[PDB]
RNA sequence: UUUUCUACAUAAGAAUAUCCACCACACGAAAGUUUUUAUGAAACUAAAAACCAAAGGAGGAUUUAGCAGUAAAUCAAGAA
């Protein structure tokens, strides 16, 4: 079980979104030339239209990875504020500390 | 404009870049 | 406050250290100075060991100031002394022996003089007596006298000036004629007389 | 102790040893020497002490004593003045330019080429010149400080040509230059070609014993440099692109005889300059530099003691030093060391003490 | 800008293997999408959750 | 190869070359000395301290000796002491 | 007006709601309209141009902050 549904989405997003990078690469390169003709970019165009809308990876979210959080999230931990917070004040994190200055 | 050659394949076979 | 109160306030007089020998007080006072192993404050960038720099030109130079800008405000300060300077060689070779012998070109006692005349002598305080407030008559500590008039020029100067008249014009014109007395701001110093005059039995509300 | 404007006062016998000494002129010398711009710094020292004083450097005696032994028969020399922000190069070009007026000559002066590149409120198109831009305000103010430079000369001076201002009015020759500069003065329309033309037929008439030319551009960087004005299309114009530099480079170039062209290289109203640069490659360029051929570069530098010091004796004998304490020695060691005694810094520190 | 600098630069971009024939600023973005990883594909990516 | 591609300033076809060459015609046309040559101009001392110092400037830059060799050598070639 | 523009570090040149007969026109356009560009499958999102140049002429009662490298003004970077 991922923690959410949501997380669930997210997963598969993902996964789909791995599988087409090849494709939506390939057609994105003749959609972004001005060199070819336009005749072949619109035919392109559908063509990259067509694919599944869960392949494109503006759909995606990082995610708290433990708590599944959708923002308050960072980058580096994968870890929401909240949780991040909560394993450092611990001392769980490695070289993390309170800061003073 | 001016299109001029150049030889890949010959600095290729030379140098040992083909 | 990034000085203990152990710090001093440095003393940038150099005729003081340079002349030591005739004064045993002093002697013992600065003695007393450095051998408490006493800490000093580190002299300002603002003022220097300058036989040029005269206090009250600076404090003006600040009161002047807008933002962070002293470059700005050193060049209008400067600019308007210069501007008196030749305001008054011009009135000064149009003129005949007499008056040659009577007109000031020091820049520096023109400024001087002309803010002497303008600070007020007395004052108004606001005091609320029986949920009414009533002005009052205040003696002024020298302070804020010398503030009130250099305030009072500096708001006039930015005030009251066509916006196509420059500072270093206006002010140097306000200095001079407040050289004179005949200044509005004079004006505003007898303002504040007269109204210190017409409430007069008020005095007996201040308690120090 | 030290001496001022002791000086005897001989433009042309000013001596070696009479170095940092202030002579004196008249103000209708003033006004007959220097209708064109003086240094408005300058200009506010004479209003305020009723006196000019102008003191003789020694670049300018160099400059001078170049000018003494010049054989008109060779081709005109190129004189270069070039030195640090504020360190007196116009007034070494006013010290020749007023002792070659002494000497009656004709004096062609521009007081700032960079007037003429930059911040013009009208622009106008002239196809005459084959797609060329003119500037009818500078001209014209250029025009009408040239009347009053040289009168003697404007009337005896004949032009050969035939000159269509025109299709109804014309100008030909046998007629005396004044009628030409007025002409010119009189309708701003044309004015930038009538400057051209006076510069042309100038140049022409240079060969004859009747003419002895100073040429004095103030700022000749101005000339090859960059252009700040703009067509509608708002893009940038060549320097060549205007009239009056176009016909004033052609004035730099030496082919006539009887002349001397001198020059000073400026940075304070310079464009795409930077404010450092006082040396005369990098404010030329590669252009200006090329183009202006084997020249004399004359260095300009600051005061030293005596220079100095005669300058604060003269500012304390005018008593424009109305600081107390500026009479003593301390004074004098606070003075050198904030301006460096150097002569530009050196005035705006007196200015408001 | 002359034309032995041009054929100069043309020189160095096919010798170190660079944009031989000149393009849009459009165009190049092609030779940036088969420099780099797409973004779907990084390890920091698909590989995100545990 | 341009003239302003050079990454050094040769003598040769330099445009103070023909400054030279023409205020020298133009000295020659005022002494009336009717000699005209182009090696007997460019082969001259002076043209040649031209050449050290011209070259000196453009490769080297502005300088105070580099003008000073300027100096000099303008200084010959024009007949001013 | 201690302003606006351009050059440029802090000495420049010009502009300057008013000139005058007549327009035109100062400071203020961050807003809108058009055209581009970036990102993206998708532009409604951000950015740059050109046009446009409005209210605003220093603000009632009442109110906020600051004790020194602070307030004030200016510049830059980062997180997502
Ligand atoms: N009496 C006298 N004063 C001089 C002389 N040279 C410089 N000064 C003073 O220093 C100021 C310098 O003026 P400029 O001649 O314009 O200096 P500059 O080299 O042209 O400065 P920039 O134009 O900025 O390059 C003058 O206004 C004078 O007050 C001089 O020869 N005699
Ligand atoms: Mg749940
Ligand atoms: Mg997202
Ligand atoms: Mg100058
Ligand atoms: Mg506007
Ligand atoms: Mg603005
Ligand atoms: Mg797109």
């Amino acid at each position: 079980y991922y923690v959410d549904w949501k997380m669930l989405r997210d997963v598969k997003r993902r996964k789909m979104a791995y599988e087409y990078a090849d494709e939506r690469l390939r057609i994105n390169s003749l959609r972004k030339n001005t060199i070819l003709p336009k005749d072949l970019q619109e035919v392109a165009d559908e063509e990259i239209a067509s694919l599944p809308r869960d392949s494109c990876p503006v759909r995606i979210r990082n995610r708290c990875v433990m708590t599944s959080r959708p923002r308050g999230v960072k980058r580096r931990w994968r870890l929401s504020r909240i949780v991040f917070r909560h394993l450092a004040d611990h001392g769980q994190l490695s070289g993390v500390q309170r800061a003073m200055w | 404009a001016a299109a001029a050659a150049a030889a890949a394949a010959a600095a290729a076979a030379a140098a040992a870049a083909a | 406050s990034r000085y203990g109160p152990e710090y001093k306030d440095p003393q940038i007089d150099k005729e003081y250290y340079r002349k030591p020998l005739a004064e045993q007080t002093e002697e013992e006072k600065y003695e007393r100075d450095f051998k408490k192993t006493q800490l000093i404050k580190a002299a300002p960038a603002t003022k220097t060991s300058s036989v040029f720099e005269d206090p009250v030109i600076s404090k003006f130079t600040n009161m002047m100031m807008k933002g962070g800008n002293k470059v700005l405000a050193r060049s209008l300060m400067t600019q308007t002394l210069e501007a008196v300077k030749r305001k008054q060689f011009a009135k000064y070779h149009a003129a005949s022996a007499e008056e040659q012998a009577t007109i000031e070109r020091n820049p520096y006692t023109i400024f001087h003089q002309a803010l002497k005349n303008c600070e007020p002598v007395i004052g108004l305080v606001p005091i609320l007596k029986g949920g009414h407030f009533y002005q009052v008559p205040v003696p002024l500590a020298d302070r804020r006298r010398r503030f009130l008039a250099m305030k009072w020029m500096i708001a006039e100067c930015r005030e009251k000036k066509h916006r196509r008249v420059l500072m270093p014009e206006k002010l140097s014109q306000e200095l001079l004629e407040a050289f004179h007395n005949q200044g509005p701001v004079i004006k505003r110093k007898h303002d504040m007389h007269k109204m210190a005059e017409a409430n007069r039995a008020l005095a007996h509300y201040r308690w120090w | 102790r030290a001496i001022s404007r002791t000086s005897e006062d001989d433009p042309a016998k000013h001596r070696e040893q009479h170095e940092g000494q202030h002579y004196n002129i008249s103000l209708q010398e003033l006004k007959t020497v220097f209708p064109h711009g003086l240094p408005p710094r300058f200009a506010m020292q004479v209003k305020t002490f009723n006196e000019a004083c102008l003191m003789v450097r020694k670049p300018a005696l160099e400059l001078l004593h170049y000018l003494k032994n010049t054989n008109f028969a060779h081709p005109a020399v190129r004189y270069v003045l070039y030195g640090e922000k504020g360190t007196g190069k116009t007034l070494s070009l006013c010290h020749i330019l007023h002792f070659c007026a002494k000497q009656n000559w004709l004096i062609l002066h521009i007081p700032d080429a960079h007037i003429w590149v930059k911040n013009c409120r009208d622009l106008l198109q002239s196809n005459y010149n084959k797609q060329r831009f003119d500037q009818p305000l500078e001209a014209s103010t250029w025009l009408k400080n040239f009347k009053t430079a040289n009168e003697h000369f404007l009337s005896q001076i004949k032009v050969q040509e035939k000159y269509v201002w025109n299709k109804r009015e014309s100008t030909e020759k046998g007629r005396p230059l004044g009628e030409v500069v007025e002409q010119g003065i009189m309708r701003v329309r044309n004015a930038t070609d009538a400057v051209g033309i006076v510069l042309k037929e100038l140049k022409r008439q240079s060969s004859l014993g009747i003419f002895h030319l100073l040429v004095a551009v103030d700022g000749v960087n101005a000339l090859w440099g960059r252009t700040t004005l703009k067509r509608e299309d708002k893009s940038p114009i060549a320097p060549e692109e205007l009239a009056l530099i176009h016909n004033l480079r052609k004035m730099v170039k030496n082919d006539w005889q009887g002349g001397a062209i001198v020059l000073t290289v400026s940075q304070t109203g310079s464009l795409f300059k930077p404010r450092n640069a006082y040396l005369p490659q990098e404010l030329l360029g590669k252009e200006g530099f090329d183009a202006l051929d084997p020249f004399i570069p004359i260095l300009v530098s600051n005061y030293n003691p005596k220079e100095f010091e005669s300058c604060i004796q003269y500012y304390l004998e005018n008593n424009w030093l109305q600081h107390e304490k500026a009479h003593t020695e301390e004074g004098k060691k606070e003075l050198l060391f904030l301006s460096n005694r150097n002569p530009g810094q050196l005035e705006r520190l007196c200015a408001y003490l | 800008l002359s034309e032995y600098a041009v054929r100069m630069s043309r020189l160095s971009a096919r010798l170190f293997g660079e944009v031989a024939r000149p393009t849009d600023s459009k165009s190049m973005k092609v030779v940036k999408l088969f420099s780099e990883q797409p973004l779907a594909k990084r390890k920091e990516t698909y590989d995100w959750y545990p | 190869k341009t003239e302003a591609d050079m990454e050094e300033y040769i003598w040769e076809n330099s445009t103070s070359e023909k400054n030279i060459l023409e205020t020298l015609l133009q000295i020659k046309a005022a002494e009336k000395n009717l000699e005209l040559s182009k090696e007997e101009l460019l082969g001259t001392k002076e043209v040649e301290d031209y050449r050290k110092s011209v070259v000196s400037l453009k490769n080297e830059g502005d300088n105070e000796n580099t003008l000073s060799q300027y100096k000099e050598s303008v200084k010959r070639l024009l007949n001013l002491a």
